[PDB]
């Protein structure tokens, strides 16, 4: 729901690469793979780690909070 | 849960055999989707 | 058929099962659990006080 | 031999442009 | 694209089945 | 259980540095046996794969859908691009003692889904409990403690 | 010197490309493995939750807290805790981080490891600083809130190695090859119609002659001359991986050599 | 030819002939009437039916 | 729980997870596999029980079946697969591995033996390793085709002392079939004999295929192109001999078999022209697999797969079937409305000329999803019918 | 609910040692060394570096079943020659192996200026 | 589909063309100004239309339009096809992979599977785990299992794309070997990694609600929710 | 001990079969025209052609001395002098079968761990092959 700290396979830290990975895609108008291997990811089993993440926090955060301070 | 809302179920005392997939079944139900057990081709999805 | 001639019965256990190459044709992988609630009745004699006292 | 990739996102930008 | 009248090929019928989608849903049958 | 039919338990789970490893240092996520594939008869496991590796690669996810105009040739084309073998094998390496494997092993990212058949639910034993009112047997259920 | 002998052929912040001769089979695959598992590092080991408002589950928050990569350069001045006199942590034994996150902002506020705050007594020691690996300076995206949501939470982080847990791992992937060219003859090569063709040659071909393809097999030769490249997490540096496998095996085997010792005084 | 039977000749044949050596060049120390003899008194001893009657 | 060896008694091991663990050669007595099965424990509660359980009920006791006179317990799976690829004659091991495999025998009696290479190394074969797990005193002799007292082709199988002289070790020889190496141990040297000869194999080969490595993958069933050229010749020349015969049949010119009329002739022309068909490509892509292609050595080892998986899975599917007929037109006189009327083509009654590797056509998709569903119907109906007569 | 606590792959229990010498009856100047907390990583390292000393005749270790963290290592050497002793060379050797490596690294290391 | 005459071409083809794929992708992405063209539109101008069983018997369809329209080397790799060698239709069919239910839909390459197991796969989806709802944690459901980390396929079928897998997967993308490893893998059994499922590989969450009321028998026999003591209960 | 059989053949033909290590020689005697031998041989660690002439010899033990396999193999020690050192490539392997071609011909068939040979000849040059274990030298 939120992007994997580490990749499953290997261990790597995708976590901190998720915003970035974004930023590639909607801005610098790059397609997926050259994002994916601009960050550093030439595994793929670090590739399918941010290719393959679905973002589900962003729908949980449209509802709103039961307990707001 | 779409699977669900999509399912259909034919009550079986006759010599027919509503078990079977009928050639009519073609883009109607789907050709492979049904419960092993004893619903097996009774309980149809669209 | 349901109480005499087939019964549900104590001193059993019931889990999924899996392979293991390294255990014999005649021996069964028993969760430690499983072997913590099923339980044997020794009756204490001479060659076994020591190890029931043990157990107990 | 036919690209066995769903690209929808570039198809989609494609169309965009030629409106 | 170029020609409005050209005949569609099989990667076309797949904003058909969008439309479907886009108007029916897929419980359509039991709203309806 | 995979996307195709190919259901089982965890027989066991092993730590990375047990694990074989490709020579890129990849070890995979599950070991399924090879024995699975050929009496069920479950090709389109082994394309899945090597679509999913090759889209991995590529970044662009595969188009899997039943009847359109996709080979295994095309997607080993595509693989053999990025500088694997084309048919999905890779040179592995025994974890316990860094000796290559002397067959090569298939590999690739498959899509499994994580089925509600837990071993936890399903665990029970009972030495000794509550038995029925009527015929003084034991009860029926796990829940229950029962027999 | 005489023995293993090493020839880095890339290095990196977090990667080094290293030729690995003179040397066994089971040594380098050792090596590997005490890398990949027997490294101590410092890992967020047990998080209090004071304040969770997030959409986020408290034991997901930290399962993802876990695996936050941690400064570990001075593990071996800490202590395991299960070694430690104290109740349950202290500063010999553990570092206590802290983490308060209010979405006071309209928009969403990502929660990152950057905000992880050190409320324990180092001692001038180098562990417990979350690493940062991106330009943006920001870490691993922990969690986001919406306005009016709270995290409040303390994280207590022991040191461990990845045998216990994977969190503990600073060795990401390591690659390990041997014989590039097969000249040991230890694949069978799978193919259709050509082996040479069907299958890539690696990289390392360009390190060792190619075959004569007209003379005989071999027999004497024995694995060596392996191809390694060792890639960090950044808890630790990429050679200090290195350095740190190689002490940890040379402990183990000086452990068992010192129970023999032990065992034979008796 | 072939059909299911209790004891398998064959197997006990070849165990006498790998546990006593034989070389099959040897003569044998068999005389023909103690073959003859031999056998037939193992098919008075091949007891399924311990009575002794003329029906059993 | 359909016969007695499907209930036995066991040794307990307690072992630290939540799974009942057992040997994987007791599971086809048990008819288990390990996709979820659950299988119950019973403890007795007396010494009178305990040991009735032990002397009658145990697992070694049960290794011959009485319903077919022959073991039911038998070497399987990734351990036969193992046991045929380590008894080829290509199959070399140097002396750390054959160390390891000597101290992974149980009952090892601590002697090295004999390398079959001195030299200029020392290479022990796979047969005298697992030689080693055979106890002495076994003797087996199994003459296959063209099987002589020299074995060009490695097949048959000749023990001698517990020595396999030669022969590939596979399901005809430590499967659960009569005349094998488990019946034999277990008549001559006992149950308890044959349960260790059981762990003995299972732990030398699976350290082998351990440090060997087996898999299968989608090349495995891919035939080259000159075989893929011949296999649609034969599919092509058995659709011209359907052609023939309707041509025959609609010109009234086929004659009827004695017994069935002229249709009923005429679908069983066609029937055995497409099942002959279906053969002769599924033996031309059988021919055409190497010995280092999976599915063929998993079959080879009779591990898994048969003839009919490579036919279908490399070749072709071939003609599907309901009711034991080809697919009736159940729609007004057609199998589907993308056909015309009264079309009696094999790709029109259901002959799926693709193989799973080529994939099917929507119409061919259709016609399987029917041959499966009858199977599935079929199978259902035989398992209630069949535990009604069990009772 | 049954798994084993994960620090008992490198702990050594209450009543456990690290090594458990038994002499070997199967064949002369033998020996089986259980090895507890342990696993491939040491016992593949010390039966080759075993199968190195030429008075060795036999090396072997296994791990009897993955669950428990621990391998036996058999050893027999020539007449003579305790196998204890094979086993401590063995084990200095790998220490001697590994320091030089170790030095080796740091030093080509140090020669690397781009890090 | 309506396949028609079209004297122009002088061969059958189909009523939709181009210019409507291009007004019902110009509305579709209007949706993520000019008309808006949706399947009405599509079904209002007899480019499509709804046939039944009984319809579908004296009607002739043509699997794909590119093919079996138009009057009639090839690739060994692909699948063997017949062009019916008839050309009379009435009707296109859209897709046939709209033959498929929604189960079956997620399959990839489902053509190349034996049909049995994808009935079995048709079964085991609807009892795998993923995010079943976005509403999970305002919704009091008896049990509820959530993937921590769900993952959309790698290779995906276009139908999913109605059926919103990519946006609620149940699954997770995992790097499978297909090898006889260490004999712990025999008869469906699997061999995980424990250094991944450390790190959240199909980790999930699972939840339970417990629902309690206090009843009104009568007057005095009313429940009450309240922490009992040992002294008076 | 003492070499109970020794001839020179010359290899009339090498079969590879469907293997990759083991390829099946034929070979027939230079000095006995009726003396001929079908042989398994690991190629990769002894290439043979055709046509190439092989010193091959059966012992009963390598070592030098007079015989006194029941006792664990070892690894050859430096200094260890053996019948080995003289040939190329050494076998080990059990006769399994003894039989009678004619009224003169016998052959002799031995198993190298599954390598198998067939030797025949009469028995004047054969009839010290007993049913024993025995090592197969080549030298070429
Ligand atoms: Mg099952
Ligand atoms: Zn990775
Ligand atoms: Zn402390």
């Amino acid at each position: 729901m939120i992007v994997p700290v580490r990749c499953f396979s290997c261990g790597k830290v995708v976590g901190d690469k998720w915003e970035s990975y974004l930023n590639l895609l909607q801005e610098d108008e790059l397609d997926e793979g050259t994002a994916l291997s601009r960050l550093g990811l030439k595994r793929y089993c670090c590739r399918r780690m941010i290719l393959t993440h679905v973002d589900l926090i962003e729908k949980f955060l449209r509802y709103n909070p039961l307990e707001k301070r | 849960t779409l699977s669900h809302l999509r399912r259909t179920n034919t009550p079986i005392g006759k010599l027919a055999k509503p078990r079977q997939l009928h050639n009519t079944h073609w883009g109607l139900v789907c050709p492979a989707e049904t419960p092993e057990g004893q619903a097996c081709g009774l309980v149809k999805n669209l | 058929r349901g109480n005499l001639m087939g019964k549900r019965v104590d001193f059993s256990a019931r889990t999924v099962i899996s392979g293991d190459p390294n255990l014999e044709l005649d021996q069964v992988g028993v969760p430690k659990s499983i072997a913590k609630t099923l339980t044997y009745p020794e009756v204490v004699t001479p060659y076994n006080i020591d190890r029931l006292t043990q157990l107990v | 031999n036919a690209s066995p990739f769903i690209k929808r996102d570039r198809m989609r930008r494609n169309f965009l442009r030629m409106r | 694209f170029e020609d409005e009248s050209a005949p569609i090929t099989a990667e076309d019928s797949w904003a058909v089945i969008s439309a479907f989608f886009r108007e029916k849903g897929l419980v359509s049958q039991q709203l309806d | 259980a995979s996307r195709h039919g190919q259901k089982g338990t965890i027989g066991i789970t092993y730590r990375r540095e047990d694990m074989p490893f490709t020579a890129e240092g990849i070890v995979p996520d599950l070991i399924i046996n090879p024995h699975a594939i050929p009496s069920r008869m479950t090709v389109a496991h082994l394309i899945e794969c090597l679509l999913s590796k090759v889209a991995a690669l590529s970044g662009n996810e595969g188009d899997a859908s039943p009847f359109t105009d996709i080979t295994v040739e095309g997607i080993s084309k595509l693989l053999r691009e990025h500088g694997y073998q084309s048919r999905g094998f890779e040179v592995m390496y025994n974890g316990h003692t860094g000796k290559k494997l002397m067959a090569q092993i298939f590999f690739g990212p498959t899509y499994y889904q994580r089925l509600r058949h837990m071993v936890d639910d399903k665990i029970h034993a009972r030495a000794r409990g509550p038995m029925q009112v009527l015929t003084r047997q034991p009860v029926e259920g796990r829940s229950r403690d029962g027999g | 010197s005489e023995g293993p002998q090493v020839k880095i052929r890339e290095a990196s912040k977090d990667n080094v490309d290293f030729i690995l001769s003179n040397v066994d089979l089971a040594m380098a695959n050792s090596l590997r493995r005490v890398m990949i598992a027997e490294i101590p590092t410092l890992a967020i080991d047990s998080v209090e939750v004071e304040t969770n408002t997030t959409v986020l589950a408290d034991e997901f928050i930290a399962h993802r807290l876990g695996l936050i990569p941690l400064q570990s350069m001075d593990i071996e001045q800490l202590e395991y805790s299960r070694d430690c006199f104290c109740e349950d942590h202290c500063d010999k034994c553990s570092v206590v981080l802290t983490l308060q996150a209010f979405g006071e902002s309209e928009s969403t506020t990502n929660v990152y490891s950057k905000d992880l705050v050190i409320v324990s007594n180092l001692m001038g020691r180098n562990i417990g600083h979350p690493i940062i690996q991106d330009k943006e300076g920001n870490g691993v995206l922990i969690c986001k809130l919406r306005k009016g949501q709270e995290l409040k939470l303390t994280c207590v982080a022991k040191k461990g190695i990845a045998k216990e847990h994977a969190k503990w791992g600073p060795a990401a992937a390591i690659e390990f090859e041997y014989d590039p060219w097969n000249k040991l003859k230890h694949t069978d090569y799978w193919y259709e119609q050509d082996s040479a063709k069907e299958w890539p040659q690696s990289k390392n071909c360009e390190y060792e002659d190619p075959p004569n393809e007209g003379d005989p097999f071999d027999y004497k030769a024995q694995a060596d001359t392996f191809y390694m490249n060792v890639e960090s997490v950044g808890s630790i540096p990429v050679d200090q991986v290195v350095v740190r496998g190689i002490d940890t095996l040379q402990k183990k085997v000086a452990s068992i050599l010192l129970a023999l010792t032990q065992m034979d005084q008796d | 030819a072939n059909w299911p039977l209790p004891v398998n000749i064959r197997r006990i044949i070849q165990n006498a002939q790998q546990t006593f050596h034989i070389d099959h060049t040897k003569p044998s120390d068999l005389t023909i009437k103690d073959i003859v003899l031999g056998v037939k008194d193992l098919q008075e001893n091949l007891l399924v039916l311990r009575g002794k009657n003329e029906i059993i | 729980s359909l016969h007695k060896m499907s209930m036995m008694a066991h040794r307990v091991k307690v072992i630290p997870y939540s799974t009942f663990r057992l040997n994987l050669s007791v599971t086809s007595p048990y008819n288990a596999d390990f996709d979820g099965d659950e299988m119950n424990l019973h403890v007795p509660q007396s010494e009178e029980t305990r040991a009735e359980l032990s002397q009658l009920c145990a697992v070694p006791l049960q290794i011959v079946s009485p319903q077919s006179n022959k073991p039911c317990m038998g070497i399987v799976q990734d351990t036969l697969c193992g046991i045929r690829k380590l008894t080829l004659r290509d199959t070399f091991i140097e002396l750390d591995q054959v160390l390891n495999m000597l101290y992974w025998v149980p009952d090892w009696d601590g002697v090295i033996p004999t390398p079959a290479i001195i030299k200029p190394k020392p290479l022990w074969s796979g047969k005298q390793i697992l030689s080693v797990a055979i106890p002495n005193g076994i003797h087996l002799q199994r003459f296959d085709e063209g099987t002589t007292l020299l074995s060009p082709k490695d097949n048959g199988m000749l023990i001698i002392d517990g020595q396999i002289i030669f022969g590939v070790v596979e399901k005809k020889t430590v499967g659960s079939s009569n005349g094998g190496l488990i019946h034999v141990v277990t008549r001559e040297k006992g149950p308890q004999v044959c349960a260790k000869l059981f762990g003995n194999i299972q732990k030398v080969v699976n350290f082998w295929l351990l440090h060997n490595g087996f898999s299968t993958g989608i090349g495995d069933t891919i035939a080259d192109g000159p075989t893929m050229r011949e296999i649609t010749e034969t599919i092509a020349e058995a659709k011209k001999k359907v052609l023939d015969v309707t041509k025959e049949a609609q010109a009234n010119l086929l004659t009827a078999k004695h017994g069935m009329t002229l249709r009923e002739s005429f679908e069983d022309n066609v029937v055995r022209f497409l099942n002959e068909a279906r053969d002769k490509a599924g033996r031309l892509a059988e021919v055409n697999l190497k010995d280092l292609n999976n599915v063929k050595q998993m079959v080879m080892a009779g591990s898994k797969g048969s003839f009919i998986n490579i036919a279908q899975m490399s070749a072709c599917v071939g003609q599907q079937s309901v009711e034991g007929k080809r697919i009736a037109f159940g729609f007004v006189d057609r199998t589907l409305p993308h056909f015309s009327k009264d079309d009696y083509s094999p790709e029109s009654k259901g002959f799926v000329e693709n193989s799973y590797l080529r994939g099917l056509t929507p119409q061919e998709f259709f016609f399987h999803a029917m041959g499966g569903r009858e199977g599935l119907i079929d199978t259902a109906v035989k398992t209630a019918e069949t535990g009604y007569i069990q009772r | 609910m049954n798994a084993p606590d994960r620090f008992e792959l490198f702990l050594l229990g209450e009543g456990e040692s690290k090594l458990k010498i038994d002499p070997d009856t199967k064949a002369p100047n033998a020996v089986v060394i259980t090895f507890e907390k342990e696993d491939h990583t040491l016992g593949n390292l010390i039966r080759a570096e075993l199968l190195n000393d030429r008075k060795v005749l036999f090396a072997a270790y296994k791990v009897e079943h993955p669950f428990f963290a621990r391998f036996k290592l058999r050893i027999q050497t020539t007449e003579g020659y305790d196998p204890k002793d094979a086993l401590k060379n063995a084990c200095n050797s790998i220490i001697n192996k590994l320091g030089a490596l170790k030095t080796n690294f740091e030093t080509e290391w140090n020669l690397q200026t781009l890090a | 589909f309506i396949v028609e005459d079209d004297e122009s071409l002088g061969h059958k083809e189909l009523k939709v063309r181009k210019g409507h794929i291009a007004k019902l992708m110009a509305t579709e992405y209007q949706d993520i100004d000019v008309e808006e063209y949706t399947w009405s539109s599509l079904l209002n101008e007899g480019l499509v239309e709804y046939i039944d069983a009984e319809e579908e018997e004296s009607i002739l369809i043509a699997m794909q339009p590119e093919d079996l329209e138009p009057a009639e080397d090839v690739d060994p790799a692909k699948r063997i096809r017949v062009s019916h060698h008839a050309t009379t239709f009435t009707h296109c069919e859209i897709h046939p992979s709209m033959i498929l239910g929604v189960a079956a839909s997620i399959i990839p390459f489902p053509d190349h599977n034996q049909s049995p197991r994808n009935t079995y796969q048709s079964a085991m989806g609807k009892q795998a785990m993923g995010v079943f709802l976005t509403n999970y944690n305002v919704r009091m459901d008896t049990m509820a299992n959530i993937l921590y980390y769900p993952q959309k396929p790698l290779g995906t079928t276009r139908a999913m794309e109605y059926l919103k897998f990519r946006e609620l997967p149940a699954g997770q993308n995992a790097i499978v070997a297909i090898a006889c490893y260490s004999g712990y893998n025999q008869e469906d059994s699997m061999i995980m990694n424990q250094s991944s499922i450390d790190r959240g590989l199909f980790r999930s969450l699972f939840f339970r609600s417990y629902m309690d009321q206090e009843k009104k028998y009568g007057m005095s026999i009313t429940e009450t929710f309240e922490k009992p003591q040992r002294t008076n209960t | 001990s003492n070499t109970l059989f020794d001839d020179i053949f010359q290899v009339s033909e090498v079969d590879p079969g469907r293997y990759n290590k083991v390829c099946r020689i034929e070979a027939a005697s230079t000095t006995q025209d009726q003396c001929k031998l079908t042989l398994d041989i690991n190629v990769e660690l002894f290439p043979v052609a055709a046509q190439d002439s092989l010193t091959v010899t059966i012992a009963s033990s390598l070592n030098l001395e007079d015989t006194p396999a029941t006792r664990s193999w070892r690894p050859p020690q430096a200094g260890d002098r053996s019948l080995a050192d003289d040939y190329d490539y050494v076998m080990y392997g059990t006769a399994y079968k003894f039989e009678e071609v004619s009224k003169d011909l016998i052959a002799v068939y031995y198993s190298f761990g599954g390598l198998l040979m067939r030797l025949e000849g009469n028995y004047r040059n054969l009839n010290n092959l007993k049913q024993e274990n025995a090592y197969l030298l080549i030298r070429r």
